[PDB]
RNA sequence: CCGGGCACUCUAACGGGACUGCCCGCGAAAGCGGGAGGAAGGAGGGGACGACGUCUGGUCAGCAUGGCCCUUACGGCCUGGGCGACACACGUGCUACAAUGCCCACUACAAAGCGAUGCCACCCGGCAACGGGGAGCUAAUCGCAAAAAGGUGGGCCCAGUUCGGAUUGGGGUCUGCAACCCGACCCCAUGAAGCCGGAAUCGCUAGUAAUCGCGGAUCAGCCAUGCCGCGGUGAAUACG
């Protein structure tokens, strides 16, 4: 049950409380971001390709 | 100690403010 | 009087696109305040390399948001033609005020 | 007139100014021995003058910003030196011999992931 | 001097003294100075005979103060026994009562760690 | 370490008496990186030297030290069947370290309520020649010599 | 903890108030272990759900500012 | 603060610098030890970077994916419960057992980040959490905001105490439809075990260890003492 969820998550009619996030690419509910809209897994992936604007292998 | 709510430290550690650590 | 902002990412471009708006802002009349490089806001975020369980050896990235300011002293109808129509930002963004 | 030296030491930037005269010392708007009341390391920042020997001569006006009071005392101890080194082409005989010149590159280092404190490694079970 | 029930602090300063009473903490301590009127730095050994009274008066008189206090406390818990509301039990089972992890800790309400034990793993 | 011989860290001279052997102590006195408290104590202790003794503080401390540098100690060693404790010389480097150490520890072991007083008195006794350190030194001494037998393992 | 309201679900009072009509029987079930006990609701034994079944719980003044949930045991072996 | 000024400081973009090119010592060389000038030497100190392969390592529950298995249910919705159970054992942690201490009033020195039905100045209400009003901010130009340890002087007096805050009772507040299971704060009253821990065992070589405070992500709220970062104070020792 991860298909019906991604959709169930999209719908929102019920109490804004239950309005929860979820990765845009992969149907993942954990460790998402209020930015990117990606999951740690996904993010790092795209990140390595370059499809993530201005994002760079951090260095300090 | 950092564990007593009714103390300056305690309150601080807890990251809170109150009668023992008011906002000025 | 008129203020202009310059965000974006690659400070390699933004720098040029901005610098252009001076060598071309002087020719249009009033003097200008050299391209001033204000502080950079940064976006750092860490991630656990593995797709599973390895809280160590993880990996974090950065997202440098370079900003840059410059401003014309007197608003010439001259300058206007340039600026307003010389919209040439590849990946740049500019905000203007007074 | 003005005698300045760039005071900098571990996230602490001190502005040193030397005006011949009494000996009064000021920092960010206060009497030296007052802005640093308590710190027994205060009288250390003026130690450079005490070997040039020339203390009762410069009404120093400093303004240190950023860091810790002690760190500041370090920034200062460098300005009082970098400042007066300028107005004395011969006073080089002390900033090099009596080790009074080094930014102390010594500074806090980044906390590596998986090391409570940039080095202190977590506990250990094994079992 | 017996200020309350059967309690008598000694040769110390009242602000700390009173503390030695069930129902009187550090708060109510200084709370009986804005209404009583005494300099806390004073030891219970030396101090006007009346002060003690104006003190004892306020203290005992005002609110309620060991026993019956300590006695009401019970009742509530007793009352919790009623039909057996959740929070009512736990006190019944002597377990922590504001939802915590009985799994591990809770040794403060639990009885000494009554060890006892368990699992074994085949050697071969 | 196995590689290098390791070089001794140098110390910055005192601000009041200007002496490394002093800072060293203050350091040892310091608990949790709080020097201000470490120094004060030390000095406040000297402010309690003139009273308990019209002596120059610097010299009591100096003596106390000398009165404890252990001329010799025993360091374990393995061979076979059992471990013999070989007795051998001790370079000042370690001597000073030890002495100084023992001083602080001893102090805090004292029953004086304040800290200044402890370091204080402790300093005096030692300086004199009969402090917890003096003993902790003497003990170490006893240990050695008595094991002179196994001494032929200087290594 | 509610100091302006009482979050006590409506399909309760609704069914309790209409029952208030001269006061008749009582057997009444629900899943609102999350609502509050209403004064005067005594004598109205309300079987509450816990995830397994409905506990036929009586209700009396002694118990009021409570939740019908406190009265229902969620786990077993208390 | 206003006029006004790029000298400082700083912000941020581009450069020079250090290469065994000098001197002495050893040698066939490469190159080792010593020394000066220098901010820095002989890779200057940290980051990013981790070979062929190894553990039939981990993960089909992030995703992809072959084969197998389910189809008015091994699919889907919902309200309620559960993942928070507890005679017990372990791992990692946090607060402590105190005068190099704790409490209370006053007074300072940070860095790094963050903010649109978002952070809140400043007011009035309340002991307080917080609540009614309401300025500024598209944010080096307003706010989060207070750094804490420190410094000053004031109070405890070696006592399970003004050490330590677990436990529980009573009274509240905020987010949310909703805090019984099961939230976090607040205030009063309770003041538990603990006076330094058996056998064992861990971390760390310097701005490190130790110690103090701060930011952020996730996120309505939060069980964060976690993690990922920042800075303040600032050691001991390395014969081998
Ligand atoms: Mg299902
Ligand atoms: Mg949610
Ligand atoms: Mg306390
Ligand atoms: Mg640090
Ligand atoms: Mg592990
Ligand atoms: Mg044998
Ligand atoms: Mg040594
Ligand atoms: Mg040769
Ligand atoms: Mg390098
Ligand atoms: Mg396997
Ligand atoms: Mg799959
Ligand atoms: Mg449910
Ligand atoms: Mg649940
Ligand atoms: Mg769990
Ligand atoms: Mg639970
Ligand atoms: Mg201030
Ligand atoms: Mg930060
Ligand atoms: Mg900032
Ligand atoms: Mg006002
Ligand atoms: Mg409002
Ligand atoms: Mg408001
Ligand atoms: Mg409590
Ligand atoms: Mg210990
Ligand atoms: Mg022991
Ligand atoms: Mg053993
Ligand atoms: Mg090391
Ligand atoms: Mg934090
Ligand atoms: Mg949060
Ligand atoms: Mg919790
Ligand atoms: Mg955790
Ligand atoms: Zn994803």
């Amino acid at each position: 049950a991860r298909k019906a969820l991604i959709e169930k998550a999209k719908r929102t009619p019920k109490f804004k409380v239950r309005a929860y996030t979820r990765c845009v690419r992969c149907g993942r509910a954990r460790s998402v971001y209020r930015f990117f809209g990606l999951c740690r897994i996904c993010l790092r992936e795209l990140a390595h390709k370059g499809q993530l604007p201005g994002v760079r292998k951090a260095s300090w | 100690g950092k564990g007593d709510r009714r103390t300056r430290r305690g309150k601080i550690w807890r990251g809170t403010y109150g009668k023992y650590r008011p906002r000025k | 009087k008129i203020r202009i902002k310059l965000r974006g990412f690659d400070h390699k471009t933004l720098d040029a696109s901005a610098q252009k708006i001076v060598e071309a802002a002087r020719r249009s009349g009033a003097q200008v305040s050299g391209p001033i490089p204000l502080p950079t806001r940064v976006r750092r975020f860490t991630v656990i390399r593995g797709p599973f369980k390895h809280k160590d050896s993880r990996e974090h990235f950065e997202l440098r948001t370079h900003n840059r300011l410059v401003d014309i002293i007197n608003p010439n109808r001259k300058t206007i033609e340039q600026l307003m129509t010389l919209d040439l930002p590849t990946g740049v963004e500019i905000e203007i005020k007074t | 007139e003005q005698y300045y030296g760039t005071g900098r030491r571990k996230e602490a930037v001190a502005r040193v100014f030397l005006r011949p005269g009494n000996g009064k010392v000021t920092v960010n708007g206060q009497d030296f021995n007052e802005y640093f009341q308590g710190l027994v390391r205060a009288v250390a920042a003026l130690e450079p003058l005490r070997a040039v020997d020339a203390l009762g001569r410069f009404d120093a006006y400093i303004t240190v910003r950023g860091g810790g009071k002690s760190g500041q005392i370090d920034a200062i101890k460098l300005g009082i030196a970098r400042a007066l080194v300028q107005y004395n082409p011969d006073y080089r005989a002390k900033l090099k011999p009596l080790g009074f010149l080094t930014r102390d590159a010594r500074v806090v280092e980044r906390k590596k992931y998986g090391k409570h404190k940039a080095r202190r490694a977590p506990q250990y079970s094994k079992r | 001097a017996r200020i309350a029930g059967v309690e008598i602090p000694r040769n110390k300063r009242v602000d700390v003294a009173l503390t030695y009473i069930y129902g009187i903490g550090k708060a109510r301590a200084k709370e009986a100075l804005e209404k009583t009127g005494i300099n806390p730095a004073t030891r219970v050994k030396d101090l006007t005979e009346a002060e003690v009274v104006r003190l004892r008066e306020y203290v005992e008189n005002t609110w309620k103060l060991e026993g019956e206090l300590r006695a009401e406390v019970a009742a509530n818990i007793k009352r919790l026994m009623d039909i057996g509301c959740y929070r009512g039990l736990r006190h019944r089972r002597g377990l922590p009562v504001r939802g915590q992890r009985t799994r591990t800790n809770a040794r403060t309400r639990k009885g000494p760690r009554k060890t006892v034990a368990g699992k074994k793993k085949a050697p071969r | 370490a196995r590689r290098r011989r390791a070089e001794v860290r140098q110390l910055q001279p005192d601000l009041v008496y200007g002496d490394v052997l002093v800072t060293a102590f203050i350091n040892k006195i310091m608990r949790d990186g709080k020097k201000n408290l470490a120094a004060r104590i030390f000095y406040d202790a000297c402010k309690i030297i003139q009273e308990k003794t019209g002596q120059e503080p610097l010299k009591v401390f100096k003596q106390a030290v000398e009165n404890v540098k252990p001329r010799m100690e025993v360091r374990s060693r393995r061979v076979g069947g059992a471990n013999y404790q070989v007795p051998m010389e001790v370079s000042p480097r370690r001597q000073q370290s030890l002495a100084l150490r023992w001083l602080v520890q001893a102090a805090n072991q004292r029953p004086e309520r304040r800290a200044a007083v402890r370091i204080a008195h402790e300093l005096m006794d030692a300086a004199e020649g009969k402090g917890g350190a003096v003993k902790k030194k003497e003990d170490v001494e006893r240990m050695a010599e008595a094991n002179r037998a196994y001494a032929h393992y200087r290594w | 903890s509610l100091k302006k309201g009482v979050f006590v679900d409506d399909h309760l009072l609704e069914k309790v108030l209409e029952l208030n009509a001269k006061g008749e029987k009582r057997l009444i079930k629900t899943w609102s272990r999350r609502s509050t006990i209403v004064p005067e609701m005594v004598g109205h034994t309300i079987a509450v759900y816990n995830g397994k079944q409905h506990v036929p719980v009586y209700i009396t003044e002694n118990m009021v500012g409570h939740k019908l949930g406190e009265f229902a045991p969620t786990r077993t072996y208390r």
